[PDB]
Parts: structure tokens; C-alpha cells; sequence
């Protein structure tokens, strides 16, 4: 019984930023790494980045380096994503996926969020 | 009777009046402050 | 960066037909770290198979897969009405964490 | 030339009980249970108690003719009464 | 013997060790004698002092029994009071008895660990210049006088200084 | 694996150990076979036998529930009686579950300690005449027949007897 | 330090270990850097996750207090109800405080055991081809490049491969 | 306070078997080895066999190998003895003896059963 | 197989007489593993001495024994009315677990 | 919250002995070494001796060897000092000082007793 | 036996003046084991500084000291009405545990 709840749908304009959250339940403190993957309609799923459970180390895909910033607060067990410098073809559905372990490497996505639709 | 002690436990009588230690039904409560005693070779 | 190619693309069947989904990799996936997900539209994707040979908890016995190297496959012995969705293959043995294209199953 | 590592021992016979061993001899032990009473009804904090004796609480309050010694009592720390 | 030091490879205690739980014994040309390890003993005294003090504070707020009187028509009410006071005393008697038994196991094992740590501290410090006799004693391949022994006791052994001398004697 | 013996450097158990918790396996020219360590197993039996007996005695004085009847004008008294009996049952249910959970952790860790001690006792007894392969097995530098093996099992290995022979093969 | 690893022969932590509880540091001709042990860290995460989830479930069925009103002629009933609630809140407060104190001692000691096991795992795999410095570090008697270092980290060291080279430098 | 209770007296005929039980109290599970010894009137006590406490390993005397079968159940802490192919001179009193340890070897009989008389 | 021979066999005494019971072994008993049991007729045998030198719990102080090798003995300094039964010597250092012949004590 | 209570003031005559007590509170058993320091009016403080916490080992200053006997009872957590063969210039104020550790060596006086005045 | 010589002896000051007390040792005190005590007449002495560089618990911040070898000093930046008493220095790095002469502070 583990569920991930995300924010609502958002509408934005090129040049602005987006703040998508993902709260994880099922325990007092987060024990699994959480990653972010997006699906642009007509295109496949793409991996954006993730954050380690307790130590907060973050890894980002080379495509999105310098534009995405994943942060987490240990107090509220929430993971946030900050994609800045919005441009065309940034409209996609963003999911927060929970890894099978505390680290990003060698772990698969146990559970997925329902998803948030962001348009520019 | 009266109780004159500094220990935190006693087993005289459950009904006490005044500044008294805590009553328990145990026969003994001994804590080990030192290590085990092994005879000299 | 390992690119995953899913061959069938579209596979229209009827309940009872054997379903075989093949996922191909340009490079060998280390330790056979590949996973299969079921993504019904409007719902969060669900983990079916992890490690290319292990079933996720709560997954019905009809879902199974096998493979190694650059060749992996997912087999559904008996198709049910709830087995019509898009299926992706993910490799998690490499840093970029690439994803499969996905194959939609249609109703004949 | 030698050097050795060792641990303290003495002539103690104090015994303690562990989770899965009983009557374990230890070098030093402390008993934290009090089992001794003087057996006398003393005064509490220097205030003598109220000794009814053969007289009862109702007898003292009602002014029983046989409880005339209780017609005037000073401050007390506790009340002493018999079972019957 | 959870850690195998007390009653393990050190099968007997020392009666001449009178100024500390744990320590050393040495024997060379100048003489021999015991020496308690004050630092390890002081750390052991800290846990036991705190362990007992924590015990007192926990049962500081234990249930207290107060006498009550009930008439002959209040049998059910009297039984409730009797079973409440007896039940609370049974709960607190169990907690007091269990805590003493659990701490005694912890204390004896804690004392066992300190010797193993002290034995390993010396072993890792005299890596190759000594023989490990297996009974808690080390035999030096070189000449270790009182100044050399005192360095071993306070963790300042100069292994490179005796490195050359030890290997010549060790080989032949 | 708090002590690193069970499922540690000894990756798997032995199905051929049928007469004891802990033991040895030897293999030389005469033959091979298993042998259980009765002394260490007997010590483990004593701790477990006493561990269970102590558990029974503590909850021997557990709270007991007695049925009572209250009229429809004694709702407060009935609720008071109901919460007392329910409250005591919750306290003792917590104690029974917690004692089992903690004793299981202690028992498994106690079993892990005995192999590490048994491994170290043999290692400290075959100090230099054997190789430490790292998988719980020692390989002798000399010839160790059945009488030699039995000395190792009961802790009577004659290190000076094979001291000269072992170093000749070890060097070359 | 019950197992002597944390604040023992490894007297300082590492600020460069940012992606795991435990790990390695290597330094050779190619370069140097840190590397966390993800397997041991994951196992530690499993105990802590279960240990905390155990704490929540046990006190999930804790006594709950309900307010009641009693007249001026029901002092004994009111006092009896007051002592019941106060007694139960004292029992459960003791359990909550004691469980946290006991689990903190276990958690800190559990982490201490992991390093000692991880230190022993490397030592028993590099039996003779390295030199033990005694401060948690091993110094190789041969050349150990990045491929050789990675083998030690994931437990696939090839001792026979470097067996011949190591003894040539060790002897002289 | 440890007592061993056995079955009642039995009468049999040559060619049949005998099924003698021995229940041990004083604990939840059996922790000591239990052995069987018999005494034929006019003859001394003889050792028949025994069973190890937990592991269930059994040892038999060379005289009675192939005719006696000692089995125990861990659930009920009961020890059973089955002597088959009864013949003449098998009339004796059978006792169940509890060893001082978990194993048969190097242990003495702490307590003895009251005894069962079996006639053929 | 070590056979245990008991020499007295029949020993008539009165309360107060010293009783000395001797058990002889055809072979040396390893580790001095020998025990003495008291078997009053109609009752379960009861352990007196174990190890040939250690007194069992609850045994009156009058019961004691000593010996080594192939020679073992049981000594009762003071005879009581309850010390009239058959006494067996058992060795438990060898595999067969043999028993002694047994010696009945009579009333003079 | 640790306090040391001593005996009252005493008057003695040359040739007699003194028994000054010092009871320490704050715990069930004494875990800190206690020493005795005296100050003769017109003179500075002098160290007389001390006793180790649990093991009872006693150390005395060379000036007072053979005249001072410091003993402690573990049951009552009290320390006694017995100065025999009183003579002139033995009038002083005696304080009992509690060491920072369990041993006399390498430890300083955390707390001091209120003091006892003894006249000869 | 280390003899400790306190130089100022008498130091009359007023609230606000800087107070510097010097303690001198015949031979070097090992491990810088030196302490300072405040002894108001009629009261038990109180520990101000231990180790010559560490402040005791509950001591006001104005009390501080430093030194090494045979030279040690106590400094009070701001003098309060309660800072008028006799100050001693002891060495606890040697067996005799000697004491200082003591210095009384007077009111100007
Ligand atoms: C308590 O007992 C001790 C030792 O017997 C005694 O010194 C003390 O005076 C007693 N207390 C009272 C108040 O009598
Ligand atoms: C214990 O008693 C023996 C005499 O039986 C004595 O030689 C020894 O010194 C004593 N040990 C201690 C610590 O008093
Ligand atoms: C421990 O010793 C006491 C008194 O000597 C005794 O009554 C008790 O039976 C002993 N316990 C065990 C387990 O031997
Ligand atoms: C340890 O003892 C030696 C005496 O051989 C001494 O020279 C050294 O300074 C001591 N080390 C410390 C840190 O006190
Ligand atoms: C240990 O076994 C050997 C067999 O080689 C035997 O000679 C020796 O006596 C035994 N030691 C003990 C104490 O039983
Ligand atoms: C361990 O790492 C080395 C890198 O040199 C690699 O060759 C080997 O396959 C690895 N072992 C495992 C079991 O992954």
C-alpha cells in the first residue's frame, strides 16, 4: 500500500518555470529514490533525473542538464522538480517514479504517480 | 512499619504514605555493575 | 546510450491468442537489467516484470518474460480483456535509463 | 619480552541473573530493592498520626461516650484505624 | 561470552589488577607488573553510571496504590479497584524485573566487548613485530624496554623503529 | 549477520550436520567427514532452554478478565470497566509481541556469535601452520592425520610439534 | 563502539562519501576517489525501514483517554477513574521512551557492525597480497589498477593472479 | 521438578509389536536426549537405544539393531519405542531415561521413568 | 564393550555400619565417566553419584564415591533405613552404555 | 545537582584520633574518587590522600603516610578519614573533594565539601 | 614535588578593572593539568577553570585562562562584586597534587 500523489495540471508560457511536487506515503521518512520521467504526446517516455533517498544526491540526464533541478525535503518526504527556460515541445505528462532501492543506479520503478499535464 | 532507605524499589507493602520508593512484587532486583568473575588460572 | 527497439509496434488479437512482445537493444544490457510496464491510457503505468525473468508482486501468472544479451521478450499465454494497453521495455543497467517505444494491442 | 591483555577479578561471590543465564558471579553488584522495615508506626515528618484505637471514624465524629479522649485532637499526618 | 574475550581466549582474570577493570601485564629484563587501562575503565564507568540513572528515571512515575473503602453493596466497584491496582502492580513488576535482566545481559556483554577492542587495539598496533600466542599475550621479536612497553600501553608504538630488528629475528 | 559468520564469510550451511548446531569438516588422506561440536551446542541449548523458561514465568502473572453486568443507568461504570480490561489486554499483548520479536533477534545473533568464536578459536590455535582461505576453511602446511585433526577439534593442537615442518613448506 | 569500527581503528568519518553509509577509498597511479558500498547500505536501509514500521504498529493499539463527569458524591469513582487513565498513560509513556532508547542503541551498534564486517570482508579476500596498516586501510604489495580495485570492491579479487608478484616484493 | 510418564502395562504374543511412549514435562520442547533401558527379571539392565534432543538422530545397541525403532515428535515432546518381532525372553520392564545433555554421548541419566511391564 | 563386575553382591548390614560398594571394569573407563543409581523395587531408579566424584543434587551427604581407571567405589558412612535397595554402577564413557550387576543390601 | 555532606566540627586532644565522614549523593553507588584536602589557618591547602571509586585503592601523601587511613563502604557510599596520633599544628579545616573521574590520577576536584574544623 | 608560586599575592581592584592572576611552577606540569578555584571564606571552593584552557560548567563567561609549561595565568576581563575571594592554582599531573599559595582580591 504505497501511493504517490502529485500536483495538479498547470498551464505556462515560454520563459517561465514549473514546480511539480510528488509526496510519498507509506512511512515516516522516504527510503527509496524518486525519479522524474516525461511523455510528450506522440513521443515516448524520457528520463529526466532522480534524487537519492536520504543523502539527496541528484543525477540528471545529459539532455536536461542545466534546466532541471530536483530537490527534496526530508521533513515532509516530498520531491520537487524545477524545469526552467520553458520553450516549445516542453508540453508533456510528468510522472514521479519510486525506485526499488535507495539509489538511482541498478534500481527499477516500483510505483508511478498518476501524472501531471503541463503545457506551454 | 517504617521504611528508611535510599533505594528506588521496595517490596514491604503496597500501601504507603509519604515520600516512598516504588513498590514491586519481585523478590530481588540486583544489577551487575562489574564484569564477570572468573577464577585465576 | 542504449536505444531500445520494439519490433511488433501494433499487435491486434482476441482473448485467447498468445501474445509475444519483443524488445531489441543496440547494446548488451548489463546484468539483464530490463523491465516491462503496462500503461493503460489515463492511468499510472504498472510494473509487470523486473530483471527480465522475475514477476512483480500481485502480477497474474499469465505475465512472464525471458531473454538475455540484446534480445528480450514478454509472453502472455492467455489474453484477457484487461491486457489491451501499451507495453514498454526499460533498461536500468546503464546511466541514461532509456525507454522502449511501446506497442499498442488492438481488439480484432 | 611479553605484553598481555587481561581483566579484573576478585574474591566476590555476588550473583546476578541474565536473560538466559542464572546465578552468574560478578565482581561487583548492587541490590536496588528494599526489604527491611523497622516494624514500628513512627511519626511522619515530625507530625504525630491520629490514633483512634478501639474507636471508629464514625464514633470519633459522632462523639461516642467511649471516645472522650478524641474530643479535641491536634494536626495529624495520617489516621490509624483497626480492621474491626 | 558474546565477544569471546572474557572466558574465551582469555580464560582467567587477574587478581593483581586492582586499580581498574582492564589493563596490561608485561615482563622484560627490567621487571614485570600490571597496569590498569584507565581510559577504557573510565568509559565503562560512564555507561554504567548513565545506565543505572536512566533506570531510576523511567520507573520514577510508577503507579501508586491508594486505599479505598467500599460497602457490602459495592462488590462490583470494589472488584474493579482491586483488579486495577493488582493489574498495574503486575505490569510494573514485569517491567522492573525485565529491565534488570536485559541490562545485566547488556552490561556483561559490554564488558566482554571492551577487552576484545583492547586486545585488537594492541594487535593492530604491533602488526608484525610480535607473535600472537593466542592466549591474550604477545611476544616481541625485539627488545621492548619499559619505555617501549609504555608506548604500547598508550598507543604510541613506533613500528618503523623496530621494523628492521624484528624481521631479522623473525626470519631466523 | 551481526557477527558476519552465518551468511557472511561462511556462505552456506551444511546438510550433513545432523548431530549438532556447530561443527567441523575435515579431509585428508585417510578420509573425510563431519563432526559436531557438542560443547558449543550444549552451551547454546542451555541459553535457549533458559530463555524460554524466563519468558513463561514473566507472563505467568498476566492480567485476567472477569465478566461483569451493569444496568442501563451505569453506563459510566460499564465504560470504565470496559476500558480497563481492554487497556490491560493491549499492554500485555504489546509485551508478548515485543518480547518474542526481541528474543528472536537475540537468538539469531547469539547463533551468529558462536560460529565466529568457533572460527577464531581454531584460528588462534593453528596460528601459523595453516592458511586462512577466507571461506571458513583452513589448509594445513603439514600432514595432519586423524589424530592430528581430533586434537584441533578438542583444542589440544601441538603447535611446536609441527612448527618446524610447516615453515619448510610455507617458505617453498 | 561495541564492534570497534566506528571511532575505533577507523577514527574519522569521510565527508566525501555522499552516496552511501559505507564505502571505499582507493589511490593508485591512475587516480584516487571515493566509492560507496551500495549493497551494504541497502541492507542497512531495510532494517531501519522495518525497525521504524515495527515501532508504529505496536503502539497503534495504545490506550485512549475519554473524559467523564462525576458528581460531588462520587469522589471514589472519580478518583478511581483518574488513577486508571494516569496509570495507563504512565505505562505507555514508559514503553515509548524505553523503545526509542533501546532502538537507538541497536541502530548505532548495527552501523558499527557493518563497517567491521566490510573491513573483514576485504581483509579475508586480500589475505597476503596486501599489508594491513591498522587504520582501516590496506596497502598492496603489487600493482592494483582500476580494474583490480573494482574487483576488490565487488568481491571478485583474483588472489592467485597476484600471488606470485606479491611475495617477490614482500620478501624484499 | 521434572517427571517422565510412560504408558501402561501391556500383554503381547510372539510375532507382534510393542508401542511404549514416554512423555516428558517441565518445558515447552524437549532439550535432553531420552534413552530406553530394559530389565528382564533375573537379568540386569540393558541399554537399548536413544534419540538426540532436537535433531532426532538415533543410536541403537548392536544387540537390538533391526528390531527397535525409537521415534519422537517435536510437537508433543513424546518419545516412542517400537520393538518388533517379539520372541521368548523379551519380557522385561522398560524405562525411559533422560540424559544430562542434548546428546546421547558423554551424558548420564538424570531422571528415570516409572517403568512399564511387557509380557510375551 | 566394557563389562562391569561388582564383587559384594549381597551385603547384610545394620543402621550405622559403613557400606563400601566396589565396581570393577574390564577396561579403563575414559574420563572417569561412571555413575551410581539406587533402585528400590517398584520405584524408578534414582541417581546418586555422577562422574565417580560428584554428588547429585538433593543427595544426602552420607552418599559419596571415588575411583579412577578400572576401580571405582561407593561409600556410605552412615546407613539409614532408606539405604536398603539394589545399587548399580554404570559407565557412560563407552558406546554400549553397559550397567553393573547390582548389589542388594539386606537387614541383619 | 551533586552535594557532599560532612560531619560536624570536633574538638580533640593530642594522642586521640578523628573520624571525619563524607557522604556523597546523586547516585546509588559512588563512581568518582574522593580525596581529602586540609587547610591549616595561616597556611595553604594540602593534599592528604584519596580513595578510588569502586576498587577501594588508596593513595596517601608522603607527609601523612602512617597517620591517615581513608576507608569507604560501598553499601552506604560514604568515605571516612582517620587521622591518628594527633599533635600540635594539626588544627585545620578538612574538605572532601570529588574527582572528575573514578581514579585519583589525572583527575581534578569537581566539587568540594563544606568543611569540618578540628582542633587539638 | 612541584611547588606553585603565585606572584601577585594581593590585588586590590574595583569593578571593571582587568584582573590577571599568574601561577608559576618549579617544573613543567605534564599535559597542562592545572586548575583554578574560587574560595570565598566560609564556603566550599568552586572550580572555575580546569586544564588551564577549559571553562567549568555554570561558570560565567568572564572567567578564562591560558598557559603552558611552567607559566599559567587566569584572566577576568570584567570584575563583579562576587569576584572578590582567594584564588588557588593546583597541578594534577603529578602524584603529590600540590596547591598554590592563593591570592586575595581587595576592594579599593
Ligand atoms: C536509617 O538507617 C541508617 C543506618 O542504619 C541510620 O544511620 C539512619 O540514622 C537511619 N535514619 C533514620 C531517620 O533513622
Ligand atoms: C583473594 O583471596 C586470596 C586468598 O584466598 C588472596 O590471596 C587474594 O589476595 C585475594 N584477592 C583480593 C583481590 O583480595
Ligand atoms: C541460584 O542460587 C540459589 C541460591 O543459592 C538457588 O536457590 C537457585 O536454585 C539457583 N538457581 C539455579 C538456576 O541454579
Ligand atoms: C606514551 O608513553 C611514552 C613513554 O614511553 C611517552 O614518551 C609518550 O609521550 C606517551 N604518549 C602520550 C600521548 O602521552
Ligand atoms: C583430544 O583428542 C586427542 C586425539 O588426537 C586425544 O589424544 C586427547 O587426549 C584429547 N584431549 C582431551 C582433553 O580429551
Ligand atoms: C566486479 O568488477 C570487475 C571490474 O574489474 C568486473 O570485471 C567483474 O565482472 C565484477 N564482478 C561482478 C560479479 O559483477
Amino acid at each position: 500500500q504505497v501511493q504517490l500523489v502529485q500536483s495538479g495540471a498547470e498551464v505556462k508560457k515560454p520563459g517561465s518555470s514549473v514546480k511539480v511536487s510528488c509526496k510519498t506515503s507509506g512511512g515516516i521518512f522516504r527510503s527509496n529514490a524518486i525519479s522524474w520521467v516525461r511523455q510528450a504526446p506522440g513521443q515516448g517516455l524520457e528520463w529526466m533525473g532522480g534524487v537519492v533517498a536520504i543523502f539527496g544526491t541528484t543525477n540528471y540526464a545529459q539532455n536536461f542538464q542545466g534546466r532541471v533541478t530536483i530537490t527534496a525535503d526530508e521533513s515532509s518526504s516530498t520531491v520537487y522538480m524545477e524545469l526552467s527556460r520553458l520553450r516549445s515541445e516542453d508540453t508533456a505528462v510528468y510522472y514521479c517514479a519510486r525506485h526499488s532501492g535507495y539509489h538511482i543506479t541498478n534500481t527499477f520503478f516500483d510505483y508511478w504517480g498518476q501524472g501531471t499535464l503541463v503545457t506551454v | 512499619g517504617a521504611i528508611n532507605t535510599t533505594l528506588p524499589f521496595h517490596n514491604v507493602h503496597p500501601l504507603t504514605i509519604g515520600e516512598c520508593p516504588k513498590y514491586v512484587k519481585s523478590e530481588k532486583l540486583v544489577l551487575a555493575t562489574g564484569l564477570r568473575n572468573v577464577p585465576q588460572i | 546510450e542504449i536505444v531500445l527497439t520494439q519490433s511488433p509496434g501494433t499487435l491486434s488479437l482476441s482473448p485467447g491468442d498468445r501474445a509475444t512482445l519483443s524488445c531489441r537493444a543496440s547494446q548488451s544490457v548489463p546484468s539483464s537489467y530490463l523491465a516491462w510496464y503496462r500503461h493503460k491510457p489515463g492511468q499510472a503505468p504498472r510494473l509487470l516484470i523486473y530483471g527480465a525473468s522475475s514477476r512483480a508482486t500481485g502480477i497474474p501468472d499469465r505475465f512472464s518474460g525471458s531473454g538475455s544479451g540484446t534480445d528480450f521478450s514478454l509472453t502472455i499465454s492467455r489474453v484477457e480483456p484487461e491486457d489491451f494497453a501499451v507495453y514498454y521495455c526499460q533498461q536500468y543497467g546503464s546511466s541514461p535509463y532509456t525507454f522502449g517505444r511501446g506497442t499498442k494491442l488492438d481488439i480484432k | 619480552d611479553q605484553i598481555c591483555i587481561g581483566y579484573h577479578a576478585n574474591n566476590s561471590t555476588e550473583k546476578v541473573d541474565t536473560i538466559c543465564e542464572r546465578n552468574v558471579t560478578v565482581t561487583h553488584a548492587k541490590d536496588i530493592l528494599e526489604k527491611t522495615h523497622n516494624g514500628k508506626l513512627c511519626k511522619l515528618n515530625g507530625i504525630p498520626p491520629l490514633e483512634l484505637g478501639d474507636c471508629s471514624i464514625a464514633g470519633w465524629l459522632l462523639g461516642n461516650p467511649e471516645c472522650d479522649r478524641l474530643l479535641s485532637v491536634p494536626e495529624w499526618s495520617y489516621i490509624m484505624e483497626k480492621e474491626n | 561470552g558474546l565477544f569471546g574475550a572474557i572466558a574465551g581466549f582469555i580464560e582467567g582474570g587477574w587478581q593483581g589488577m586492582v586499580d581498574g577493570w582492564y589493563g596490561y601485564h608485561h615482563s622484560n629484563d627490567q621487571g614485570s607488573g600490571y597496569a590498569a587501562d584507565k581510559e577504557s575503565t573510565q568509559k565503562a564507568f560512564d555507561c554504567i553510571t548513565n545506565k543505572v540513572n536512566s533506570v531510576i528515571e523511567k520507573m520514577n512515575t510508577q503507579f501508586e496504590a491508594v486505599g479505598k473503602e467500599f460497602s457490602n453493596l459495592e462488590r462490583r466497584l470494589e472488584n474493579l479497584n482491586k483488579k486495577m491496582e493488582d493489574g498495574f502492580l503486575d505490569v510494573w513488576t514485569y517491567n522492573a524485573e525485565l529491565l534488570v535482566l536485559m541490562e545485566n545481559e547488556r552490561t556483561l556483554d559490554f564488558h566482554d566487548s571492551n577487552v576484545k577492542n583492547l586486545y585488537d587495539k594492541v594487535r593492530m598496533q604491533l602488526r608484525d613485530n610480535v607473535k600472537e600466542l593466542g592466549n591474550g599475550c604477545f611476544e616481541f621479536y625485539h627488545k621492548c624496554d619499559d619505555e617501549c612497553m609504555n608506548s604500547v600501553k598508550n598507543g604510541t608504538y613506533d613500528y618503523p623503529k623496530y621494523e628492521e630488528e624484528s624481521k631479522l629475528n623473525r626470519n631466523e
